[PDB]
């Protein structure tokens, strides 16, 4: 099963990721049966 | 395929609902009939899972 | 093993009659269904007449109802076709068909109506 969690974090900090607390809520779930070894993001 | 053909000669329309066994999501299933809910009683139940 | 051969053809005029035959071997006619097909020159192959395996029901194409008659013989293993009131549109090479394992098509006999 492949699953994706997400959160939005509406505060502003252009230096780095902040030190606050935010728990991520799931979005979807999908059975694939795939031995994933690597990935690549795209623009 | 003429209309004067017999029932073994006139065709039988075929669809195939094959079920194979692979590591794939079960996407299409049949309907699940659900009864009405009762409250405030000691009752067995069958929820969504 | 299974072989079909066609005989009984000839040259006829408008209004004549003929009786084709399809000798059969390797299968019984009571356990299989047969069809008759024809091939006009320049036209596609079309179904003419058929007998079911029980022999009760016989069927004919839409252009040849009321004029053709198909018959079978159990002992001689020969499939016949009696054709009457002939039009010049019926100029064709006639083939008998059966599905015994694979399809077997005979060599055909030229029948001209003119």
């Amino acid at each position: 099963y492949f699953k994706i969690y997400s959160k939005h974090t509406p505060i502003n900090l252009v230096r780095d990721l902040p030190q606050g607390f935010s728990a991520l809520e799931p979005l979807v779930d999908l059975p694939i049966g795939i031995n994933i070894t690597r990935f690549q993001t795209l623009l | 395929f003429q209309p004067t053909n017999g029932v073994g000669y006139q065709p039988y329309r075929v669809v195939v609902l094959s079920f194979e066994l692979l590591h794939a999501p079960a996407t299409v299933c049949g309907p699940k009939k659900s009864t009405n809910l009762v409250k405030n009683k000691c009752v067995n139940f069958n929820f969504n899972g | 093993q299974v072989q079909l051969v066609e005989s009984g053809g000839g040259l006829v005029q408008a209004g004549g009659s003929l009786r084709l035959s399809c000798a059969a071997s390797g299968f019984p006619v009571k356990n299989f269904e047969m069809e008759w097909y024809r091939k006009a020159p320049g036209k596609e192959r079309e179904w003419v007449a058929a007998i079911q395996s029980g022999g009760v029901e016989t069927y004919y194409a839409d252009s040849v109802k009321g004029r053709f008659t198909i018959s079978r013989d159990n002992a001689k293993n020969t499939v016949y076709l009696q054709m009457n009131s002939l039009k010049p549109e019926d100029t064709a090479v006639y083939y008998c068909f059966v599905y015994v394992g694979r399809s077997y098509i005979g060599q055909g006999t030229q029948v001209t109506v003119s």
